[PDB]
RNA sequence: CACGACCUCAGCUCAGACGAGAAGACCCGCUGAAUUUAAGCAUAUUACUAAGCGGAGGAAAAGAAACCAACCGGGAUUCCCCCAGUAGCGGCGAGCGAAGAGGGAAAAGUCCAGCGCCGAAUCCCCGCCCCAGGGCGAGGGACCUGUGGCGUACGGAGGGCCGCCUCUCUCGGCGCGGGGGCCAAAGUCCUUCUGAUGGAGGCUUAGCCCGCGGACGGUGUGAGGCCGGUGUCGGCCCCCGCCCCGCCGGGGUGCGGUUCCUCCCGGAGUCGGGUUGUUUGGGAAUGCAGCCCAAAGCGGGUGGUAAACUCCAUCUAAGGCUAAAUACCGGCACGAGACCGAUAGCGGACAAGUACCGUGAGGGAAAGUUGAAAAGAACUUUGAAGAGAGAGUUCAACAGGGCGUGAAACCGUUAAGAGGUAAACGGGUGGGGACCGCCCGCCCGGUGGAUUCAGCCCGGCGGGGCGGGGUCGGCCCGUCCGGUGGCUCCCUUCGCGGGGUUGACGCCCGGGCGAAGG
RNA sequence: CCGAGGUCCGCGGCGACGCCGGCCUCCCACCCGACCCGUCUUGAAACACGGACCAAGGAGUCCAACGCGCGCGCGAGUCAGAGGGUGGCUCGCGAGCCCCUGCGGCGCAAUGAAGGUGAGGGUGGGAUCCCCCCGCCCCGGCGGGGGGCGCACCACCGGCCCGCCUCGCGACCCUCCGGGGGGCAGGUGGAGUUGGAGCGCGCGCGAUGGCACCCGAAAGAUGG
RNA sequence: GACCUGGGCAUAGGGGCGAAAGACUAAUCGAACCAUCUAGUAGCUGGUUCCCUCCGAAGUUUCCCUCAGGAUAGCUGGCG
RNA sequence: GCUGCAAGCCUCGACGAGUAGGAGGGCCGCCGCGGUGGCGCCGAAGCCCAGGGCGCGGGCCCGGGUGGAGCCGCCGCGGGCGCAGAUCUUGGUGGUAGUAGCAAAUAUUCAAACGAGAGCUUUGAAGGCCGAAGUGGAGAAGGGUUCCAUGUGAACAGCAGUUGAACAUGGGUGAGCCGGUCCUAAGGGACGGGCCUACGCCGUUCGGAGGGGAGGGCCC
RNA sequence: AACUCUUAGCGGUGGAUCACUCGGCUCGUGCGUCGAUGAAGAACGCAGCUAGCUGCGAGAACUAAUGUGAAUUGCAGGACAGAUCAUCGACCUUUCGAACGCACAUUGCGGCCCCGGGUAUCCCGGGGCCACGCCUGUCUGAGGGUCGCC
């Protein structure tokens, strides 16, 4: 899908926390907040250049 | 970005063509999807050939496709007035009209008029009802021996006739082609500073 | 070989509307061969299994000659109960085996106004 | 396909074949024909001479069905004829002669690059080159004019 | 100065209808950016995109030429291919970028206003009469400030002359596909194995049996024959439709040809011009819009360079309708896959847009698997109870409930050894430990026991060949001669579809030839 | 046998695990060597950065177009693309097969802004091959000595085509109003020519436009 | 007292409000938050995954609003 | 005699460093496909091993244990095909570590009861504190069953618990005169009109033929 | 001894791996249908034992009809056992919502007609209504706007 991996509203945290400054999900009360949602390195993130089918 | 010789290339794909990609992987389907509908048009139109009414023989018009033909839009009006067909009459009976086009030379007439006459002459009418045969209806006996035309209705021909091998006469070889070709466009660009004397 | 396109040969197809079957359509799948005295009076192959049909076990750990008759058709657990086919549990009670009814056979069969029709048209 | 190809080759090599010192990184000389005269000046005027400017006049609705003029030479003129026809009519050099239609077999002008064989012929061509007409005019022929 | 007609404008919970919102993938009308590229950046690009607003339909839009063309001319629209990364646009930089023709899919054309004839010949509402189809009312209105018929650029109408003659629409009645149910072939044969067979072997050596069914699925393991199905436009049953033909019935009304007469023939604040902004490849201005100007009628538009004169070509703008080819990430219902296989694939295989978070717009998870069958551990016993020990179920509890397999990190314990230079590591060896590991053949000489016993002969059969079987014979293919004889021939000359001459032409026929073959 | 690199036609104690064998790997010990990897860097064991540990995931891709090399088909052609046909009630098979009077693309002609015009071998080197002569022959060749046709390709010299320039300007049969020619020659410009090599498909790589190997800004904009 | 304070109201993002501190505007203010354009760009850091075999560099030239980068020549490899 | 997988085999000579980088070979490894050759409940995949080995290596084979239903070789084909690093992502687990810590507002003690179990519950007594700007008694907003009875003591209430605002099972909020409801305050917001391409916006007692009610019986 | 480290067995911790898949993704095909006759969405309610999901709407875990032919199942109980399931043409379908008497942090505040009850009056209950824009028509009107008649 195109949608796969860019379903979530990600911003990167940027420098000045121990974090990787990779794109975190917003913040909230789920297991879901604070993890890295684009990159393919990323669980649940789009894969490397996704499968297109053209 | 260039490395060596090569190509000053233009890829035009600064825009979000991504969007924008139309994949042909429906193209075996609508051949059988056209294709059905070819076969559920000839059932309805049975007796009647499924290509269509019958198109004219026109010219190509630019100079690249001169000796060229085409099966064109329609009958001119003059070429139905030539054959005896009325205006109204040649739709019923299966044949193409347009009134837009027109007939700059009897070469182009004359080559319509005589497709029409062929037509009129391989088509087989059938009365509006079985116990009243009417004058232009064909007979009983031909209407057992009509079935439905595939391909196009009278194909163009396109007659590949050859030039017979004649003897050259003298006056024949003294021809100057380059020069009449030399003088006619010289003469044809002096043909206004010429006339204004 | 099926030569229908429009009838599905799927595992994913075929298994959803088998564990996801209505249960007038489970009836048809749970049915059961004949007898050979049965099929040669009644000229039927399988017939879908009932409450009170006499039926033999034929595969399994509960095979045997010994015809017994099914308690309840278990619809919602593809499976049948039959009188004798059981087994004693921890406390002493005795709880039915389920069978499915491809592994029994129909020995006799328990006709009615309905029965009838079904075998006449088969 | 992937088997071939040179990146499987490069699993444990780190910069993956483009330098430690100068990583791969993004356009690092600008996107597509950047600087073409500024710092890729070298290879533009190395390799593409005359690439800047304009030269000419301007043809706002250029039709190339006017300008059509496919051309044929007098070595492939024999060519549109069957190989029969040229030598049934060697054997009869007394005024029989073929005619080679250039205009029904798709070619305007006649231009008179190879040599022709030794055969009168009568040539028809919506063009003549002066040098082609005086190869059939020498040969043998006319060159009939068409339109 | 009331009473009437009209005009204009009101009121109603008047009589009867219509509109609204949703959805919005595709479609139409607007609006409109900036990231980005130009290695900066301002025009440009991004992009006439994203977002925003309005409006639809199963398609929409478009559309029957104020077109293309410049040719021997094409001929509504839409779509595809090509045109073409071309003409051209562009700090002529980055970049951008069509169209005519050609080839195809599909093709279907038409209605007004005006012009002027016809006693408004027209329509609606209401109240009805007969069979959705036809009528009626000295009922009410609409309408002459214009309804209907005829008629629209292809010319049209009327009157003469000439010729052929009346045929659509909608209902009843006999003859020419779709949908839903139900049913339709054959092993649970023998032996063995397994917790379970759907495993293995066999079933005159036609695998045994079916086969137009050996797709797929289920069933305790790999099932054509156990089951559902599968294959058979096979059978039965119930709904339902199209087209043609025939009769009866209500509404239909003739049309053509005229080197003949007469008459009529057209879309104004629109074109065009100027200007401004925008848009376009359109460049002395492609399209659009604002403001100003403001038309003509052998006129007007276009003819890709502004202008005047002139000739030619083409169309007839400023009103309307129109299927089919085309699109469809939404919806409804299907099929499929060289796809993913529970951190993957949609966020979501599960009570997933759920729990949960934020005042809110919004953000948004984690989480599939006991077993064939719960057979889900009775009962005994310690303990207040969790938790145990037995017992018991199961092929298996090395399957006991977040229970298949159960890795690594980490930890307990046991066994073993070591430890004052942090531990590990390379090379060499030592010790220890845990588990393992380990004279025949040919020929010949004698020896003593057995040779459905050897050479050779006979009989039957089979097989073998260019370092060379020989002699007769056909056959196939390639090739070359013999034309040995007529069909295409050569688009080959002759009279108007017939005849006469020749090409390594094919088929036929005899001979050659090739280590070309059987 | 001081000879084309080794053999014994010499032999002993133990052989059924007690007392035999197991390189490496396990534990332990000793000697020698030995600083922590990755990364940027002239220079890292660095008092440079990242890394507590383990599992799983995790980064050169796809599309378009181009270049060169290679494989393949055919060849001055090549590719059939849109489409069409049809094993007919259409599984496998949205494949494959077939024909499109091959539309067109790219080649077969270049040159000029354009109007336009438009292409006739020599020398040297040269794989290979040809011929002759003298010896030898195991009749198949070998050896020696000489000559020649010369592939591809290269160097040079020409011819020709288009642009431009200069010079030569003339009388003449094509002028038929107008006009077209008039060895022109000598130079020079050209992505030409003087016996085509391309087209299609596939593969590899390189440089590109795209999210473009992956992760990363401070921002900017639109709507809320 | 220019006092403190509830509730109801009003002002909304290049806007508000400010006895003025660039203060405050929901723990966010020298321009709030949310979603989208957006996977924004980065000549800049970081990382870039199996083995063996062979060959093997450059930090120099010229040009560049270049000097943390390119183009270009050289050096390199492969194919011949 | 052996070979002759000619992409094979054999002979001889020289040579061998390597970052960035390039090329080649792979009977190295992974997933799926077309073929082909198999394997499997007499036990596949995966996993584990002080067992036996092979290859320079990537890796591989075999044995044993566990596991319980699929899997592999070869010739081609297609990749989301190989990790130690990215302050990588997700999940898990360590050392630190039985460590920091459970230290704001003076206070507890005796006995008894229930109970398996008591510093913490309950009862009584004793001694204290809040000291009426309460650590008291009632509301508003907010919470939404937290209220009350009974039972439970798994989890939570950072020790405990016989206790609880925990869990389980039931029960409980009764209005003409308490409030809402009625009124308009600031204000919001229709209507007329205007604006806006539009969704809409502006504006608020003004601005429209904005009255729907009469008395009197058809009239003002 | 302990402690520490290494090695293996076993047991934990943990969840990988593998096998499985009623899911996703992609492509293709046929249809291509919402709403004032009250839509989408929302709220509330509905089961013998029912929280969620799902299905329904006071006829509420489904009614009728048709097809089907013995079940549903966790436990019962009970089938007027034609059970159940499917189809789905009849019927039903609370409140909010374009939401429509005015409103709404209100189950708030009104008006009209009719019916029933207490008794026209009032009170109570039920039924049908009362938004905006607009079209055709009717009805009732307005203005010396233009006239006619006087
Ligand atoms: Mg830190
Ligand atoms: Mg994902
Ligand atoms: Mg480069
Ligand atoms: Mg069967
Ligand atoms: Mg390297
Ligand atoms: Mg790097
Ligand atoms: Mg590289
Ligand atoms: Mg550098
Ligand atoms: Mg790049
Ligand atoms: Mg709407
Ligand atoms: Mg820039
Ligand atoms: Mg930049
Ligand atoms: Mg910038
Ligand atoms: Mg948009
Ligand atoms: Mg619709
Ligand atoms: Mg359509
Ligand atoms: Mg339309
Ligand atoms: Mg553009
Ligand atoms: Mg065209
Ligand atoms: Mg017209
Ligand atoms: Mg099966
Ligand atoms: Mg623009
Ligand atoms: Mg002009
Ligand atoms: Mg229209
Ligand atoms: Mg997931
Ligand atoms: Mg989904
Ligand atoms: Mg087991
Ligand atoms: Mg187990
Ligand atoms: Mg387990
Ligand atoms: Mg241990
Ligand atoms: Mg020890
Ligand atoms: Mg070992
Ligand atoms: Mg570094
Ligand atoms: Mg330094
Ligand atoms: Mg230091
Ligand atoms: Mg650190
Ligand atoms: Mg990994
Ligand atoms: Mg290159
Ligand atoms: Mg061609
Ligand atoms: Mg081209
Ligand atoms: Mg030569
Ligand atoms: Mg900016
Ligand atoms: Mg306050
Ligand atoms: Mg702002
Ligand atoms: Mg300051
Ligand atoms: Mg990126
Ligand atoms: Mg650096
Ligand atoms: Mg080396
Ligand atoms: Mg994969
Ligand atoms: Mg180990
Ligand atoms: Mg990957
Ligand atoms: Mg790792
Ligand atoms: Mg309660
Ligand atoms: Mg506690
Ligand atoms: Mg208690
Ligand atoms: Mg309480
Ligand atoms: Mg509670
Ligand atoms: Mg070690
Ligand atoms: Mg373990
Ligand atoms: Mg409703």
């Amino acid at each position: 899908s195109e949608l796969a991996g860019h379903q979530t509203s990600a911003e990167s945290w940027g420098t000045g926390r121990a974090v990787a400054r990779i794109p975190r999900v917003r913040g909230g009360g789920t297991h879901r907040s604070g993890q890295g949602a684009f990159g393919n390195m990323c669980r649940g993130g789009r894969m490397f250049a996704p499968t297109k089918t053209w | 970005a260039p490395s060596r010789n090569g190509m000053i290339l233009n890829p035009h794909f600064h825009k979000d063509w991504q969007k924008r990609v139309r994949t042909w992987f429906n193209q075996p389907a609508r051949k059988i999807r056209r294709r059905k509908a070819r076969q559920a048009k000839a059932r309805r139109i049975a007796p009647r050939p499924v290509s269509g009414p019958l198109r004219p023989v026109v010219r190509c018009p630019t100079i690249r496709y001169h000796t060229k033909v085409r099966a064109g839009r329609g009958f001119t009006l003059e070429e139905l007035k030539a054959a005896g067909i009325n205006k109204k009459v040649a739709r019923t009976i299966g044949i193409s009209v347009d009134s837009r086009r027109r007939n700059r030379s009897t070469e182009s007439l004359q080559a319509n008029v005589q497709r029409l006459k062929e037509y009129r002459t391989k088509l087989i009418i059938f009365p509006r009802k079985a116990a009243k045969p009417k004058k232009g209806d064909s007979t009983e006996e031909e209407l057992k021996m009509a079935t439905q035309l595939t391909g196009p209705v009278m194909p163009i021909k396109k007659v590949h006739k050859k030039e017979k091998a004649r003897v050259i006469s003298e006056d024949e070889k003294n021809f100057k082609a380059f020069a009449s070709l030399r003088m006619a466009r010289a003469n044809a660009r002096l043909f206004g500073i010429r006339a204004k004397r | 070989m099926k030569l229908n396109t429009f009838v599905t040969s799927s595992r994913r197809k075929n298994r959803k509307r088998h564990f996801n079957a209505p249960s007038h359509i489970r009836r048809k799948i749970m049915s059961s061969p004949l007898s050979k005295e049965l099929r040669q009076k009644y000229n039927v192959r399988s017939m879908p299994i009932r409450k009170d049909d006499e039926v033999q076990v034929v595969r399994g750990h509960y095979k045997g000659q010994q015809i017994g008759k099914v308690v309840q058709v278990y619809r919602k657990k593809y499976v049948i109960y039959i009188e004798r086919v059981q087994r004693e549990k921890a406390n002493g009670t005795t709880v039915h085996v389920g069978i499915h009814p491809s592994k029994v056979v129909i020995t006799r069969l328990k006709l009615d106004k309905d029965r009838k029709k079904i075998l006449e048209r088969k | 396909p992937t088997k071939k190809s040179k990146t499987r080759k490069l699993r444990g090599h780190v910069s993956h074949g483009h330098g430690r010192v100068g990583k791969h990184r993004k356009h690092p000389g600008g996107r597509g024909n950047a600087g073409g005269l500024h710092h890729h000046r070298i290879n533009f005027d190395k390799y593409h001479p005359g690439y800047f400017g304009k030269v000419g006049m301007r043809h706002y609705h250029l039709k190339r069905n006017t300008t059509f003029c496919p051309t044929i030479n007098l070595d492939k003129l024999w060519t549109l004829v069957s190989e029969q026809t040229r030598v049934n009519y060697s054997q009869k050099p007394d005024g029989p002669a073929p005619i080679i239609d250039v205009v029904r077999a798709g070619y305007f002008k006649v231009l008179g690059k190879g040599k022709l064989p030794k055969q009168p012929v009568i040539v028809k061509a919506k063009f003549f080159s002066r040098r082609a007409e005086e190869k059939i005019k020498g040969v043998g022929g006319a060159c009939v004019l068409t339109a």
